[PDB]
């Protein structure tokens, strides 16, 4: 299903792909998942991430 | 809204 975002917590790269971890409205800290980028349509919280890396 | 469409299994 497709769900709403509260937040990007975090980003990795593994085999040549970027997956970033996600906190989902609605649903505990424990149910944060990796998606992969291709999964997401949150572009202004991934802006956010970004932002706070630097 | 900012959503993703998570990974299902």
């Amino acid at each position: 299903g497709e769900y709403v975002v509260e937040k990007v917590l975090d980003r990795r790269v593994v085999k040549g792909k970027v997956e970033y971890l996600l906190k989902w409205k609605g649903f505990s800290d424990e149910d944060n998942t990796w998606e992969p980028e291709e999964n997401l349509d949150c572009p202004d919280l991934i802006a956010e991430f970004l932002q706070s890396q630097k | 809204k900012q959503t993703a469409r998570k990974s299902t299994g």
